[PDB]
């Protein structure tokens, strides 16, 4: 039986009968307070009693219900969450109910470390991950980039080892927003742990796919960072068609990303003793200067560092 | 002003007539920012970039004593409020009364646990974030009183109670794990000089597995590269003397791409929005990578500027991230808070102060009174505070066994 902090008939704990046996404990900020918070009086109230209960380490059902309000007033108070999760152990609370709870809390405020770490704990205790991918998807449906949701999602996938349908989920989201960089990351996560990018059949698919996505949204930096990300480990110089492929795009699908990916190719070719080391370089130094003077000035220091490096090898 | 310059319009988003939630929200931001730039080119006067010092001061003035119940959400992050505020004054070169100082100290003594470390407030369990915050606070005050507040011997004992087999650390007992802990740990252990030989054994390697296909670092192995964690990552290594455990080149190429070609400020991650605090988390990596690279005798490094458009960053901050009433902020339209005040300033400082051995080249946008004290790009406190604290604690010996 909980009485909602939002209930119109809510009564401060100092006016409750079931809590008269206990003296609340006011917080001690010392005699000369700094960054002192002038609490509301509902908040002061809840915590003065949390201090009391915590003080005498009262592992009771009322303490349990009190942590709920303490949490609702400041979901970021990790001491409360710790103590609460101590009561789950002592009072042997139905943890599947605790899931329902942490589920509501996360829904209402998903950018909180405590809330997710608390869910993680329940999941570990119950050793049950059956409802995680769905829960995460609902959160990610409200915020397709919630960093906690993804981090929690990878954790689940890699622990319970539930890979089989994730890359499918990744295609779903990229289709909903090809610029969701969290999804491209997720895509690389899924592959890096499933097949890897050695199987030419896969590298092919991905690179073909990525180039296609690039063609559709030329100025989508994620596709590019991904294209360079899956090829940079073996060296872009070992894919002779690639350079060509891109230069065809110069006119119809131009962007300063194309310009910069080329520099990366040239960079890697001098590194791997290409031929026309004289030629290729100037071409590379030209682009770096273009990027520095016109195409991508916000980072002239970088593109001017590049000529300057390739100027000494 | 680089941002008001005509051709700069051209650095406006090109969605390719293929809009997604991303391009849309990005479009909105640029739209508002533009209105800010064009506010000057509005049949009136000459653009005066001025750091509203007097106002940020008064803001920070009370914040150090009291906060409205609006800050009940930061009731578990008070050591931060001290740090954030008591560091913003530092950058403003404002003085920290010898009385308020003792208060801060006594307060932090209350936040400190009899089991090492500091809690988010009086009587809360110790947590590395608060611990980090508490320690910089104390070092910024730099008095032997402040120093003595820190219980070196149990602080180390705390660090071990959290250290993991794979090298990482927990943020607190039964808490979560991500690079923030590595940094907080390495930040306090080093300043207070309590770094044993096996405290951070295997951490450099764990940190390294956080760098992904993007070049940047994620919270944990497998995650998207993000400015906040990238700082904690690199900074942590610089402290551990292991920048090289990372692919510094992909990282550089990553952080540099993080600066917005139009707004001028940085984004915490690719295709994400601009944000004032990242003026320090993202931009801060440059001072760090300059060291790393240079320690490798990199011949292409510059004798005067960091590798990002320092000017654009200062214009973004000054024109877009500053509230009339006082305090800095995320972007226009957003509210002010000590967090952004602490980091838009720290960021500003970095973009206006360059170092590299004999090299010293400052770049101050607007009125020359816009110059802030310099900040150490690793601990993000005063170079002198760092130096003073370090030398002082080395008079003491690491909790020997
Ligand atoms: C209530 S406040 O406005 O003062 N406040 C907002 C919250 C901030 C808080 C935080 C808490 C939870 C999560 Cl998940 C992220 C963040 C964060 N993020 C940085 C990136 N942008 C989002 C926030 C930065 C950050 C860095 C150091 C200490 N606290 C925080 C402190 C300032
Ligand atoms: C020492 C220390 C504690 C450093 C703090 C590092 C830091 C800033 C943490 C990042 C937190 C995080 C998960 C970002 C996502 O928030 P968001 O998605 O709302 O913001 P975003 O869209 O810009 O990523
Ligand atoms: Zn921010």
């Amino acid at each position: 039986g909980f009485l909602s902090l939002d209930s119109p008939t809510y009564v401060l704990y100092r006016d409750r009968a079931e809590w008269a046996d206990i003296d609340p404990v006011p917080q001690n900020d010392g005699p000369s307070p700094v960054v002192q918070i002038i609490y509301s009086e509902k908040f002061r109230d809840v915590y003065d009693y949390f201090r009391a209960v915590l003080q005498r380490d009262e592992r009771s059902e009322r303490a349990f219900k009190l942590t709920r309000d303490a949490i609702e007033l400041n979901a970021a108070n990790y001491t409360v969450w710790h103590f609460r999760r101590v009561l789950l152990r002592s009072l042997q609370k139905d943890l599947q109910e605790e899931m329902n709870y942490i589920t509501a809390i996360i829904e209402e405020q998903p950018k909180n470390y405590q809330v997710w770490h608390h869910r993680r704990v329940l999941v570990e205790w119950l050793k049950d991950p059956s409802q995680e991918l769905e829960f995460i998807a609902d959160i990610l449906n409200q915020d397709a980039k919630n960093y906690h949701a993804w981090q929690h999602r990878q954790w689940v996938i890699q622990e319970f080892r539930l890979w089989d349908n994730e890359l499918q989920y990744v295609d779903q989201l990229l289709k909903e927003d090809v610029r969701n960089n969290s999804v491209w990351n997720q895509r690389h996560f899924v592959i890096s742990n499933t097949t890897g990018y050695s199987d030419r059949a896969v590298l092919e698919r991905e690179v073909q796919y990525t180039l296609e996505m690039i063609k559709l949204v030329p100025h989508n930096e994620s596709a590019w960072n991904y294209l360079k990300g899956i090829l940079q480990d073996r060296g872009l110089s070992r894919y002779p068609n690639l350079l060509n492929q891109l230069l065809d795009l110069q006119p119809s699908h131009s962007s300063p990303y194309l310009i910069a990916f080329l520099v990366d190719i040239y960079e890697d070719m001098l590194e791997n003793q290409c031929d026309n080391k004289e030629d290729i370089l100037n071409k590379a130094l030209e682009l770096c200067e273009i990027l520095a003077k016109e195409k991508d000035t916000i980072r002239k220091e970088y593109w001017r560092y590049i000529g300057r490096s390739l100027q000494s090898k | 002003l680089y941002s008001l310059r005509p051709e700069h319009a051209r650095e406006r988003l090109q969605d390719d007539s293929v809009e997604t939630v991303t391009s849309i929200e990005q479009a909105k931001v640029e739209e508002k920012i533009q209105e800010v730039f064009s506010s000057y080119k509005f049949n009136h006067l000459v653009p005066r970039l001025v750091l509203q010092r007097e106002k940020h001061f008064h803001y920070l003035k009370r914040g150090l004593r009291q906060l409205t119940d609006a800050y009940e959400c930061l009731d578990a992050s008070r050591p931060w409020l001290c740090y954030w505020i008591l560091h913003s004054l530092e950058l403003l070169d404002e003085p920290i009364p010898q009385i308020v100082a003792t208060d801060v100290c006594q307060f932090l003594e209350l936040c400190q646990s009899p089991d090492g470390g500091f809690g988010g407030g009086p009587g809360q369990y110790p947590h590395l974030a608060p611990t980090y915050a508490a320690v910089n606070a104390l070092c910024i005050i730099g008095t032997e009183e402040a120093y003595n507040v820190i219980n070196r011997e149990k602080l180390l004992q705390y660090l071990y109670s959290l250290k993991q087999p794979d090298g990482s650390f927990l943020m607190h007992v039964g808490g979560e794990v991500d690079v923030r802990s590595a940094y907080c740990a390495a930040s306090v252990a080093s300043l207070t000089n309590i770094i044993t030989p096996d405290l951070f054994e295997g951490t450099a390697e764990w940190i390294a597995r956080c760098q992904n296909w993007e070049g940047g670092i994620g919270g944990v192995p497998g995650m998207e590269a993000h400015g906040g964690y990238t700082f904690c990552g690199l900074a942590a290594l610089v402290i551990l003397k292991k920048e090289r455990s990372l692919n510094l080149k992909s990282l550089l190429q990553w952080v540099t791409s993080r600066q917005m070609r139009f707004e001028g400020g940085f984004q915490g991650r690719c295709n994400k929005l601009v944000d004032g605090c990242y003026s320090f988390w993202q931009a801060g990596l440059l001072p760090l990578l300059h060291r790393a690279l240079h320690a490798q005798g990199d011949p292409a490094l510059s004798m005067s500027h960091w590798m990002f458009h320092q000017q654009a960053l200062q214009e973004y901050i000054l024109m877009c991230c500053q509230c009339p009433a006082g305090g800095l902020l995320d972007k226009p339209g957003k509210s002010r808070d000590f967090y952004h005040t602490c980091y838009c300033l720290s960021g500003l400082s970095i973009a206006q102060h360059f170092g590299s051995g004999a090299m010293l080249h400052d770049v101050v946008m607007g009125v020359p009174e816009n110059v802030l004290q310099p900040t150490h790009p690793v601990y993000n406190i005063g170079p002198d505070k760092v130096i003073q604290a370090t030398t002082h604690f080395l008079q003491k010996p690491v909790p020997g066994f």
